[PDB]
């Protein structure tokens, strides 16, 4: 109901901005009017013989068309003011809040709203700055026709001229916005990392949409443009951009998408994986009397040579877009800042949920928080990048391994983690608590911490309780026999010396068969 | 303190682990 209550208020606002200008077109064409008769008037005195009343008339006519004059001004005064509160809540808040929810989709986060909605608004106000113009120079008709001593349109004309193009540029060049930030198509779901010599995709649209617009705007992407990191940084790379640099706008949305745009490298502080560059988009209005430039930026994206570097250019999208509401803090990892477990704990389920159809539960990220902060662990504790990607903690790094695991899941897990049967991320001694006290042939699945490659296990009690565990299933294995089929076959011999199953029930209670028996091949 | 008892793929003992 917040969203509704700031949804309806601006709805008003720009209605108000609407019906005011019909107001001002309204009361100009009766100035208009009003002049015309006092021009007749002032014109026809000498016919007139009958002539007090009309000199009288005439006196009283030029007091209407001067309280209309200034009525009129006074008029477009508030319309401007009004206008410039609306759109600085369109483009400062609103779009503002709407490029931060791109920043969370593009990690995972909650999907994107249409821009639908801030497109009628935009588009509203600039209709209404155009036809404001439109009525300046009207009135400037009327001046030069007829002027006085004090006129208020003569006053007036320079400042309501400038205020007027001056929000019309504001809005227009805040209405050029990146709709879908580069994304190389055949890996739709990490945007933001491009690889040399592949394809990507980036869609570029006006939120003022105007008829007179269409096909009229050429929009040029430019790599790099205005970076003092190339300057400032040592070894930073310097990239050409292959394929068509230019594309005109067409509508409904206004927009221009690029595709077939490739990268290729020209002929250490920073890493590959944490070196940011930037799209840049630049277009140009131009009209008789009328030039506007317009220009925008994609969020900083990492390229890579080689796709084995995808995890790590992930992680870096990952920090930036959770920790920066900025599109151009290139040298973010330079003195790169911490995370608290609450931001990172919602990133991490939302890889979970973005990859699968599940994401990560309070027990899990508890047992993760566990991993990166220790049994100190807090919602405001602060993870370094050092830790989470970088260094080792065990022989291999944290995120590393999280990822390994997301492929296992998404390659050969995917049906048992989305029914709920894979514990997954659950302390020794977690496994203990839950294990002990309960039916003899009780087991779990959860993943290994000791495995670099990203492997599954299940661990099982047994009456002397003693524990069991298996030694971890890493993609190879599973490639060759399922994991269903694992646990459906899997014997351990017996002290009869009989080869038996101890997988029996999945915790809490469930018998393996009606688990796993909907996964069987056989 | 406690142990768990590892098993291979085959079923085999492979040994045990202690943890605290």
């Amino acid at each position: 109901t917040v969203m509704l209550d700031k949804q309806k208020e601006l709805d008003s606002k720009v209605r108000n901005v609407k019906d005011k200008v019909m107001c001002i077109e309204h009361e100009i064409k009766s100035l208009e009017d009003l002049q015309d008769e006092y021009d007749f008037k002032c014109k026809t005195l000498q016919n007139r013989e009958d002539q007090k009343q009309e000199q009288l008339l005439l006196k009283k006519m030029y007091l209407m068309l001067d309280n209309k004059r200034k009525e009129v001004v006074h008029k477009i005064i508030e319309l401007l003011n009004v206008t410039e509160l609306t759109q600085n809540a369109l483009i400062n808040d609103e779009l503002v809040e709407w490029k931060r929810r791109q920043q969370s989709a593009c990690i995972g986060g909650p999907p994107n709203a249409c821009l639908d909605q801030l497109q009628n608004w935009f588009t509203i106000v600039a209709e209404s700055l155009q036809q404001v113009r439109q009525q300046l120079k009207k009135l400037e008709e009327l001046e030069q026709k007829y002027t006085y001593e004090h006129d208020p349109i003569t006053k007036n004309k320079q400042v309501l001229w400038d205020r007027t193009f001056s929000l019309f540029q504001q809005l227009i060049q805040s209405s050029f916005v990146v709709e879908r930030q580069p994304c190389m198509p055949t890996h739709p779901q990490r945007p933001l990392v491009l690889k040399t010599g592949v394809q990507f995709t980036v869609k570029l649209r006006l939120l003022v949409k105007l008829q007179e617009l269409n096909y009229n705007l050429k929009v040029k992407v430019l790599f790099d443009k205005d970076v003092n990191e190339r300057n400032t940084v040592k070894g930073f790379r310097k990239f050409n951009i292959l394929g068509t640099h230019t594309k005109v706008m067409n509508m409904g949305s206004l927009a221009a998408e690029f595709r077939h745009l490739q990268l290729k490298e020209q002929k250490g502080p920073l890493i590959v994986t944490e070196e940011l560059h930037s799209l840049s988009f630049e277009t140009q209005l131009c009209q008789p009397g009328l030039v506007i430039d317009l220009e925008t930026t994609s969020l900083p994206v990492v390229v890579i040579s080689n796709v084995s570097q995808l995890p790590s250019g992930w992680a870096s999208i990952l920090w930036y877009n959770m920790l920066v509401a900025e599109p151009r803090n290139l040298s973010f990892f330079l003195t790169p800042p911490c995370a608290r477990w609450a931001q990172l704990s919602e990133v991490l389920s939302w890889q979970f949920s973005s990859v699968t159809k599940r994401g990560l539960n309070v027990d899990q990220l508890n047992m993760l928080g566990e991993k990166l902060l220790g049994p100190n662990a807090s919602p405001d504790g602060l993870i370094p990048w050092t830790r989470f990607c970088k260094e080792n903690i065990k022989n291999f790094p944290f995120w590393l391994w999280i990822e390994s695991i997301l492929e296992l899941i998404k390659k050969h897990l995917l049906p048992l983690w989305n029914d709920g049967c894979i514990m997954g991320f659950i302390s020794k001694e977690r496994e203990r608590a839950l294990l002990k006290d309960q039916q003899p042939g009780t087991f779990l699945l959860r993943f290994s911490e000791s495995s670099r490659e990203g492997a599954i296990t299940f661990t099982w009690v047994e009456r002397s309780p003693d524990f069991h565990a298996v030694e971890p299933y890493t993609k190879k294995e599973l490639s060759a026999v399922t994991f269903p089929d694992i646990i459906r076959n899997y014997k351990v011999m017996a002290a009869e010396n009989i080869p038996e199953n101890p997988l029996k029930y999945l915790y809490p209670n469930i018998d393996k068969d009606h688990a796993f028996g909907k996964y069987y091949s056989r | 303190m406690w142990s768990v008892f590892i098993h291979g793929h085959d079923g085999s003992n492979k040994g045990s682990k202690t943890y605290t």
